[PDB]
RNA sequence: AAUCCUGGAUGGAACGACGAA
RNA sequence: UAAUUGCGAUAACGAACGAGACCUUAACCUACUAAAUAGUGGUGCUAGCAUUUGCUGGUUAUCCACUUCUUAGAGGGACUAUCGGUUUCAAGCCGAUGGAAGUUUGAGGCAAUAACAGGUCUGUGAUGCCCUUAGACGUUCUGGGCCGCACGCGCGCUACACUGACGGAGCCAGCGAGUCUAACCUUGGCCGAGAGGUCUUGGUAAUCUUGUGAAACUCCGUCGUGCUGGGGAUAGAGCAUUGUAAUUAUUGCUCUUCAACGAGGAAUUCCUAGUAAGCGCAAGUCAUCAGCUUGCGUUGAUUACGUCCCUGCCCUUUGUACACACC
């Protein structure tokens, strides 16, 4: 046994598992690297985390993150939010607590999601009309 | 990727099967200008006479363009595979003709005739000048023509 | 600044882009001041992105869009008319081939170039249907910060899109020409025009 | 079978779909002194369709005259190489 | 270090496996061929039509790879789409099957693919060593 | 001997009575057992007009059926299954036990 | 080309019949000393900045 | 908005008139006591008479209240 | 220790309906 | 105050109904109970690349361990908590911090008294009276019709194109349904361009169909401002399926035909956040037929956070020749 954790990251319907351990520094998507998450943008938007603790905190660490439901845009916001709540949680568990609550404070003042989930969820259908709100069309004549 | 710079054997609008196909757009969709010639046809005519598809039609040799309507009046010897006919076990002979340019309204013509000297539903719904195909006819179709 | 390999192998760039510097895209926001106050406090820089896409819930009180960086209410304003509606991404693509564009034309900052337009092109005074009855007429008022931001930025998107509209020009050249005009100050740009034909009928209706 | 509407129509343009010597060299001058090329451009200048634009651009990048920022599908964007 | 199908972009392994069958040129075509659209839902056939069915070779045997079991029903939800119905509104339809029912069979041929249990075909050694040696090309001209 | 038990009520408070009494009677006889798999309950959706007529406002009305499920499996004699199943039942509960 | 810059100090109340209006009383930057009621069109906070394109007008304050 | 019922009201003003000797200013040694010495059927009606306790005894140790 | 102050409005057009109960 | 919600005032006191409370649902729990009908890791066997440890995978009787993800059951949790302002300084309101969550947390279910001479005897073996009751208005068989078209309205679907159409690759959801004395959802194999056909298989269903590999979407390319590869109505010919039977084409497929439409006048509808809008998917009806509805999730904006100007609702005061009540 060796040093590890395993973390969730969550959106509308997507589920992002991370199992984070000791290693050389790989960060696989569900099957393949961080760099063919195709989006091509937020591609980006999934480096995010990395760049901001600065890669020298993922050399001891490998990151394996498989995803599933939502779209792609979702699985994309599951693995980012899984990737920094799984790197927190090595930091606090096995490294010290400072370390841990810097990195927390540096995520949180770039990006509350990070590391906590949007509260945000789809409202029911209502009958009289094809959404929620909205009603199908009235005429008085 | 290069770029060819030309010869003056260009030529704009020209002439086959009665219609004056305009040039300077590509072959295939010039040649749907045609009537009983759609953009399946055409592509694949284009590709059973070894044409380059790339090519617009306004620069081809008469040669190119013989074999191809050579192809389209006499497709089944050119191992097209008879579904594609737009006239097939045709109402006579049992044949698969394929029709062109005037014989398709030609054809439209006598196939109404047929019906109307039936008297036919069809026949006398086409006399009439209403829908056939089982269409309602209460609040559509007003300004028919 | 250190070149660190991993497992996986991380290119340069992206090292770079991330310990160098926080960027855009790959621009930088600094260098971004604003020069013509009253709108500080409401285009928000100095709060750097790597993209324009974010999951910012801003709709939920009243002031908290100002605290949304401009370029995602660019994009936001962009995808509308119907068919558009969602697909932020392309919006974010073409706002990416504007910056582009921006930059390879007026080799300023892009950002700077559109805070600028974004200044230029905000309606000062406007108008309203104001009376105590039938006495009504269209009065002359201030606008607010706030809503010249927006308006700016509608005014901008408008004209980029019925440009690009039944035409060969993209809507990321049209929305660029547009921003560069509108930071000049050109009275070719739709959104110039709107402000001026605005101001003036405000005017005259003091 | 009213409008509500007019609808004008336009001069209805004849860009070019072919090119010859004349308008392939001036291509090659003019494509320089242009800051920002791509077909939008070498359709509102140079007369040719977008077909023969994207073409010109592949052949213009391959020598290399034209230098690329980037090459996405439905923009290609270059500016002109010093 | 090691290289698989999964280290690799998907557009850039498939054109590139593409690009080595078709130089191979021994791999197989019905002869129905530069006739037919791969789809009920598409309105037109393809517009390379010097190939393709090298295409779907390589995204069928990159999707085999990833996957354990596949058949014809599972590639035709895959590569059908959204139909133009005209008038009504746009649907999912299934793909054309004897265009993958064929690929398939030609596959098993050349050795690729093997028939599997549990139905459907699976990758068997000799592909999964051919796939991960055309990775290693694609990412070794990088250089 | 490998029996499953299956239970496939709607009253849950009654099922778990009922699970709750065989898992004891399982561990004073010392059998062991998976305990209960509570698998995802089931809501039969009927959505239908309120109105008889066609008039009104088009309101609409979906009730509701939730039906639960449960199982355990158990290794243990014949004679302590048979009068397992000769105890615990109760009223609104489907039961079935199954050998193999 | 001139204008004037005013700093609010105080939200009023709305104004006009469909509420899409807003008195504020203001503090000029420039010139200080100087408080100004205006309208305004659209939302507005205390300490928000305005351009006044001219300064010597001020609306009928509703009282 | 969060205006409290006299349900509420009347519960927490009883809950003070004869459990004064005992429940402090804060809301969950309150909510762990008040569902001790009453019986309540609801959580959320619990959690609302705790807090309107813990808002009372808030008033009275700076000055008394009417009622 | 300095120190002068206020309360306040109007604002166009808009015809008609069998009786029975 | 969302609220006859409450502070309080007080010829009223004390109560009830309604609202609220409540019930369901969605969001939090690396705290409890467990789970080859859901998963994860490890170890066995094994495929490939690297070989130097490793990386990606497969594996049913290889077992071992765990429950973060997933299921549920029992519970916890938020009560506007804490702080600062403001108010007779009370009910309460605003802001900030924390927090999963601070618009009664969000959406619904139930939902008062009094009424409409609202709708329905075509849902009722619920029904009074009248009519009819053996060449019956009963019942049933055949064939038509309810689709019928010079026109006028309403709910909607398609689009009027480059934020695009098309061809390739990429490739991601959720709510749910399904065969017994039947014949359902169908995987897989084969044939066929296609629809579809055929040989078998799984499933009474967290297990199999089904990761329902959905669509819009992304990346590459073709086209190139042309009523044009936009648009796909209207017609012709043929091939398949349902069903006893499709002829006024049931539908599906193929080819050909290629009309208006160039962003819509007076008018007018819906909508305040995961909401509008786009996007398709399951179910309902169902032998076949979705352009409809009931729900589901994917992508996801702008603009208010206010007013009573229009249309109306409530309370009070006021006036009234109104009482089937300003029609
Ligand atoms: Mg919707
Ligand atoms: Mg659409
Ligand atoms: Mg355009
Ligand atoms: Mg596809
Ligand atoms: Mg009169
Ligand atoms: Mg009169
Ligand atoms: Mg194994
Ligand atoms: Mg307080
Ligand atoms: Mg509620
Ligand atoms: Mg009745
Ligand atoms: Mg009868
Ligand atoms: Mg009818
Ligand atoms: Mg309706
Ligand atoms: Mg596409
Ligand atoms: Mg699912
Ligand atoms: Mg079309
Ligand atoms: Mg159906
Ligand atoms: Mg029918
Ligand atoms: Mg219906
Ligand atoms: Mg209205
Ligand atoms: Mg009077
Ligand atoms: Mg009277
Ligand atoms: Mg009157």
């Amino acid at each position: 046994a060796v040093p590890s954790v395993q973390t969730f990251g969550k959106k509308k319907s997507a589920t992002a598992v991370a199992h984070v351990k000791a290693g050389k520094g790989l960060i696989k998507v569900n099957g393949s690297p961080i760099t063919l998450v195709e989006p091509e943008i937020l591609r980006f938007k999934v480096y995010e985390p990395l760049l901001l603790v600065g890669l020298d905190k993922f050399s001891n660490i490998d990151i394996r993150v498989r995803v599933t439901g939502g779209g792609h845009v979702s699985q994309v916001y599951a693995i980012r939010q899984a990737i920094a709540k799984g790197l927190v949680a090595y930091h606090q568990k096995y490294v010290d607590e400072q370390s841990k609550n810097e990195l927390k404070k540096a995520f949180t003042s770039y990006d509350r999601t990070l590391l906590i989930a949007d509260s945000r969820r789809p409202e029911p259908k209502k009958f009289g009309g094809k959404g929620a709100r909205s009603r199908f069309q009235k005429s008085y004549r | 990727s290069l770029v060819v710079q030309e010869q003056g054997s260009f030529q704009h609008i020209l002439r086959l099967l009665n219609t004056n196909v305009d040039g300077n757009i590509k072959i295939v969709y010039a040649l749907t200008t045609i009537k009983g010639v759609g953009r399946r046809y055409s592509n694949l005519v284009c590709k059973k006479a070894d044409v380059d598809l790339h090519k617009r039609a306004g620069e081809l040799t008469q040669e190119e363009l013989e074999r191809i309507v050579q192809i389209m009046q006499n497709p089944t010897h050119y191992k097209i595979p008879a579904w594609f006919l737009n006239r097939q076990n045709d109402i006579t002979d049992g044949k698969d003709y394929h029709t062109l340019a005037n014989n398709v309204e030609s054809k439209l013509r006598d196939d109404l005739e047929r019906l109307k000297k039936i008297r036919a539903h069809r026949g006398i719904r086409h006399f009439w000048g209403l829908r056939v195909r089982g269409q309602h006819t209460k609040t559509t179709g007003r300004r028919r023509a | 600044f250190t070149p660190v390999v991993l497992a996986t192998p991380i290119p340069e760039e992206v090292q770079q882009a991330q310990t160098e510097i926080k960027l855009f895209n790959k621009w930088s926001f600094e260098e971004v001041e604003v020069k013509d106050a009253s709108l500080v406090d409401y285009v928000q820089v100095r709060q750097p992105i790597f993209v324009a896409h974010t999951a910012g819930r801003y709709a939920n009180k009243r002031f908290r869009k100002a605290q949304c960086p401009i370029i995602e209410r660019l994009t936001n304003s962009l995808m509308m008319n119907g068919r558009n509606n969602g697909k932020k991404l392309k919006a974010v693509r073409i706002i990416k081939h504007t910056l582009d564009i921006i930059n390879v034309l007026t080799d300023q900052n892009p950002i700077q170039v559109v805070v600028d337009a974004i200044t230029n092109t905000g309606p000062r005074e406007d108008t309203t249907r104001v009376g105590g009855g039938g006495a009504a007429r269209r009065q002359a008022v201030d606008v607010s910060p706030l809503r010249r931001v927006n308006q700016a930025i509608a005014l901008l998107t408008i004209g980029a899109r019925e440009a690009a509209f039944r035409n060969i020009k993209t809507i990321a050249e049209t929305l660029a020409e547009e921003l560069i005009n509108a930071a000049k100050g050109s009275s070719t740009s739709y959104a110039i025009k709107k402000k001026d034909e605005l101001e003036r009928v405000a005017k005259s209706n003091r | 079978k009213k409008k509500w509407s007019k609808k004008s129509m336009k001069d209805r343009a004849q860009h070019a779909v072919i090119l010859d010597q004349e308008k392939y060299d001036r291509i090659l001058k003019e494509v320089p002194t242009y800051r920002y090329v791509s077909v939008s451009v070498l359709v509102d200048r140079l007369k040719i369709g977008g077909s023969l634009a994207r073409i010109a651009l592949r052949h213009l990048e391959k020598e290399g005259i034209i230098k690329p920022i980037s090459k996405h599908s439905k923009q290609a964007i270059y500016t002109r190489a010093t | 270090p090691g290289v698989s199908v999964r280290d690799v972009a998907a557009q850039d392994f498939i054109n590139a496996y593409a690009s080595f069958l078709q130089r191979q040129g021994k791999l197989e075509v019905p002869g129905y061929v530069d006739i037919v659209k791969t789809s009920s839902g598409n309105e037109m056939p393809p517009q390379d039509a010097e190939g393709w069915f090298y295409k779907r070779a390589a995204s069928v045997a990159r999707h085999i790879y990833m996957r354990k079991q596949v058949g014809v029903g599972k590639l035709n939800k895959l590569y059908g789409g959204a139909k133009s119905r005209g008038v009504r509104p746009y649907k999912h339809i299934d793909a054309s099957g004897s265009i993958n029912r064929k690929v398939l069979q030609a596959l098993e041929k050349i050795g690729i693919v093997e028939i599997s249990p549990k139905g459907g075909r699976r990758i068997s050694e000799n592909g999964q060593r051919d796939l991960d040696r055309i990775a290693a090309q694609t990412l070794e001209e990088d250089e | 001997i490998k029996i499953r038990i299956t239970l496939t009520s709607t009253k849950v408070k009654q099922l778990e009575n009922v699970s709750s009494n065989i898992v004891k009677n399982a561990e004073q006889h010392n059998l062991v057992k998976k305990g209960p798999v509570r698998l995802p309950t089931k809501v039969l959706k009927i959505s239908t007009r309120k109105t008889p007529n066609g008039e009104g406002s088009k309101t609409w009305e979906t009730y509701e059926m939730r039906i639960h499920k449960r199982y355990i499996d158990l290794e243990a004699p014949v004679q302590i299954v048979k009068r397992i199943t000769q105890i615990t039942i109760e009223p609104g509960v489907d039961v079935e036990v199954v050998v193999a | 080309t001139p204008v004037t810059l005013a700093k609010v100090i105080k939200v009023l109340g709305r104004t006009g019949s469909r509420g899409g209006v807003t008195q504020v009383r203001v503090e000029f930057l420039e010139d200080t000393s100087r408080t100004i009621v205006r309208n305004v069109k659209g939302p507005v906070r205390e300490n928000d900045i305005l351009v006044l394109m001219e300064s010597e007008r001020e609306a009928r304050r509703l009282r | 908005g969060r205006v409290r019922t006299k349900t509420v009201k009347r519960a927490s003003k009883a809950l003070i008139e004869r459990y004064y000797p005992k429940l402090t200013l804060d809301f969950q040694t309150n909510k762990r006591l008040c569902d001790e010495i009453a019986t309540i059927q609801s959580k959320r009606l619990r959690n609302k008479i705790a807090g309107y306790t813990t808002h009372l005894m808030k008033r009275i140790q700076k000055g008394p209240v009417r009622g």
